[PDB]
RNA sequence: UUUGUAAAGUGCCUUCGAAGAGUCGAGUUGUUUGGGAAUGCAGCUCUAAGUGGGUGGUAAAUUCCAUCUAAAGCUAAAUAU
RNA sequence: UUGACCUCAAAUCAGGUAGGAGUACCCGCUGAACUUAAGCAUAUCAAUAAGCGGAGGAAAAGAAACCAACCGGGAUUGCCUUAGUAACGGCGAGUGAAGCGGCAAAAGCUCAAAUUUGAAAUCUGGUACCUUCGGUGCCCGAGUUGUAAUUUGGAGAGGGCAA
């Protein structure tokens, strides 16, 4: 079975730390027992458990940082968007929707009138 | 090489001409593609016709000037003598060729009459709305042949 | 209007203020945890009959230690895990690429009475 | 305004004022590096009609190019072929020197985009140019749409595909009966008229 | 050789751990075509060239 | 929300009407073109003009005509894969 | 003596960006020879393969210093035809386009050059706030060796008049 993620997202950092230290002792006391018997599948379902804890701690340490750079400019490069290199390049929707004021006057003065050839 | 009784044949195949053979298997296929284009654009254009008007215009050099042909656009004189301005003609759906000049009277009168028959046979929706949907004719060149 | 005296005949870069760093944001979001801690330093003990002979006779624990560790981090990880003092450490690299640490305890501690406490015997 | 007077002064280059200024500036530019930054354009009329809006994010480089023909490689002057293709000295390099200057200052400043370039000076050994590079990710250029088209990713290295003011000249691109072999670009209008067009129903 | 750098010995470690026959249980597995190990590198036949 | 005594367009008269140079063009040389007394590019050398200039596919002068504006720049779809 | 200006630097200064891969198609440079001429030195292969520089989902080209010489056409591209033609070529071997015409697709425009001078009206960065691909205030900075508004060849500007 192992630990579950929603049960770890309620606990604080101090409880997750001791939860991780107990499971890393569990790995040692199962890797000692692995050699004195022919098989031991149970070690799989303890090391996955450590993976789960090492997810949640990291997750709880990332989103907290996401709330201390909230709204302002210049958040770190692993917190801003990835998307691809070529979209993090050239013009955003504002900087490509910008048009000079003469051509704004010409867009307001003569727009494309919706017509129909019937009669 | 040269042989029995046969014309001199000129065949320009001393190159690597098999690198550059382009066979058109996609022909009927691409036709379907273009027709879907003329479907898809004909959904976007808010029921305006696909093509703009082209003017009656008189062909070039001695072989071809017996015929008459759909030109590029109306001049800045034919448009002005139709009653409407140039940029407003662009927005109405009248294509305007700014650089051609009129030195003939029958072609000028035919283009001005063509603009009158166009401007009388359209209805232009208001800028605001209420949009009486008028069931587009897809072709404007076939309507005014 | 008055000229500075120059006793040297060589002009060099003026001593300028090399300013420190103060970024607008951190280098990475979360400072990474301890990559190589005492749980990851020692991995398994070794239960070959030669290693068990050294345990029962020469007062030496025989561990399999991770390839990144050094004799400093092993001399600290045994004290952190087993609470036992540690003399000279001797780490070879096995020919299958996993490091082996012969950790010799002091005379105060028996290697068998810690070897059955950790379990392998 | 004062740019018609600079235009008409710069059109008279063998007068006494412009040959004195030529000599002083050719010495001054020869004392510096090959590719080096110019703090300010030396021909503001001629920089300005090529596109130098003097504000933040516009950069002038000044660059020497080594003058003369293109001597071929192929060591000790032997070409190992027909005596047609056997000359080594008098070969003449299909691009201009102004294109070499633009490509070099677009390789040094590699974040920047070259807009145009113009001639400033020459001696017997070198020609000296000023290239008018635009920084495309500065925020004074990425908006105000008279210049945000240089921000586009299709305009990377205009100077090394032949798209500057001397690129399209030295590619032979213009309209005309005179420019028939190269009007849509030479090699596309080569490949489209050595293509064997074969249909489904053979015409 | 008899006094080595580390990188070559690391590749010898991999060349040791690959120098073994098939596990005996794979030959019972469903949809199996692997009947032996076709990459047994001996030292008297094939030099691995580091 | 009514963004606004702002913007835009249309008609008549008067004074104007700024327009890109070591660049156009030319000599020679190499290369290329179907381009033929020099089609395009390029090296050097000479170097303009203003009712000007370029082109009008046999060099040249003389007198006209025609047709567009160079030496700065952006741009979908048809197209190739 | 202190303060500006200009030019040039230094910083693990604040924030950015470039390289490398893939390369079917594209944009350029550079560039052979086998071969064909029943030999071969121009030619031809071929403005090709190889090499190199640069992009994109298309690229390029593009709103005529064009074609024409007609009752004139109208940016570019591509297809069918012109056309194996006019022309080049030891006028040999061979090479070899373009205008017109029918069609597909059609979308046009922007700076420089004119004192806004009863008012740089323009732009960047930092800081604070927020309805945070951005908006507002304040503060430095760029910039008048000139950023905005008006105009761009087809028009257009300054005035005057009536809608």
């Amino acid at each position: 079975a192992g630990v579950k993620a929603y049960e770890l997202r309620t606990k604080s950092k101090e409880q997750l730390a001791s939860q991780l230290v107990d499971l890393k002792k569990e790995l040692a006391e199962l890797k000692v027992q692995k050699l004195s018997r022919p098989s031991l599948p149970k070690i799989k379902t303890v090391r996955k458990s450590i993976a789960c804890v090492l997810t949640v701690i990291n997750e709880q340490q990332r989103e907290a940082v996401r709330q201390l750079y909230k709204g302002k400019k210049y958040q770190p490069k692993d917190l801003r968007a990835k998307k691809t290199r070529a979209l993090r390049r050239a013009l955003t929707k504002f900087e490509a929707s910008q048009v000079t004021e003469k051509q704004r006057k010409k867009q307001i003065a003569f727009p494309q009138r919706k017509y129909a050839i019937k009669a | 090489a040269i042989s029995k009784n046969l014309p001199i044949l000129k065949n320009h195949f001393r190159k690597h001409w098999q690198e550059r053979v382009k066979v058109h298997f996609d022909q009927a296929g691409k036709k379907v593609s273009r027709r879907n284009a003329r479907a898809t654009r004909a959904a976007k254009i808010a029921p305006r016709p696909l093509d703009l008007l082209r003017p009656v215009v008189r062909a070039p050099t001695v072989k071809y000037n017996r015929k008459v042909r759909a030109g590029r656009g109306f001049t800045l004189a034919e448009v002005k003598a139709a009653g409407l301005t140039a940029a407003y003609a662009r927005t109405i759906g009248i294509a305007v060729d700014h650089r051609r000049q009129n030195r003939n009277q029958e072609i000028f009168d035919a283009n001005v009459q063509r603009l009158k028959e166009y401007q009388s046979k359209i209805i232009v929706f208001p800028r605001n709305g209420k949009a009486p949907e008028a069931e587009q004719v897809l072709s404007a060149a076939a309507t005014f042949p | 209007k008055a000229l500075k005296v120059r006793t040297s005949a060589t002009f060099r870069l003026p001593k300028t203020l090399k300013l420190a760093r103060a970024p607008k944001y951190a280098s990475k979001a979360v400072p990474h945890y301890n990559r190589l801690d005492s749980y990851k330093v020692i991995e398994q003990p070794i239960t070959s009959e030669t290693a068990m002979k050294k345990v029962e006779d020469g007062n030496i624990l025989v561990f399999q230690v991770s390839m990144k560790a050094n004799k400093y981090q092993i001399k600290k990880a045994v004290k952190e895990l087993y609470e036992v003092d540690v003399l000279k450490v001797n780490t070879l690299v096995r020919p299958n690429g996993t490091k082996k640490a012969y950790v010799r305890l002091t005379a105060d501690y028996d290697a068998l009475d810690i070897a059955n406490r950790i379990g392998y015997i | 305004g004062a740019y018609k007077y600079l235009e008409e002064l710069q059109r008279k280059k063998q007068s006494d004022v412009l040959r004195f200024l030529q000599r002083v500036r050719v010495w001054e530019y020869r004392q510096k590096n090959v590719i080096h930054r110019a703090a300010r354009p030396t021909r503001p009329d001629k920089a300005r009609r090529l596109g130098y809006k003097a504000k933040q994010g516009f950069v002038i480089y000044r660059v020497r190019v080594r003058r003369g023909n293109r001597k071929r490689p192929v060591p000790k002057g032997a070409t190992y072929g027909k005596p047609t293709n056997q000359g080594v000295n008098e070969l003449k390099y299909q691009r201009s020197l102004r294109a070499t200057a633009e490509e070099r200052v677009g390789r040094r400043a590699a974040n920047l985009r070259v807009l145009n370039s113009y001639w400033v000076n020459q001696d017997s050994t070198y020609k000296y140019f000023e290239v008018i590079l635009v920084d495309p990710q500065h925020k004074a250029i990425r908006r105000d749409a008279r210049y945000n088209w240089i921000c586009d990713p299709v305009h990377k290295h205009r100077e090394a595909r032949g798209l500057t003011a001397t690129g399209k000249k030295s590619r032979g691109i213009n309209k005309g009966h005179k420019f028939n072999n190269t009007k849509a670009g030479r090699r596309k209008t080569w490949k489209r008229q050595n293509t064997l067009s074969l249909w489904r129903y053979r015409k | 050789a008899a006094q080595k750098s580390f990188r070559i010995k690391q590749k010898m470690a991999k060349a040791k751990k690959q120098n073994r026959p098939l596990p005996q249980w794979i030959r019972l597995r469903t949809n199996n075509t692997i009947r032996y190990n076709a990459k047994r590198r001996n030292w008297r036949r094939t030099k691995m060239n580091i």
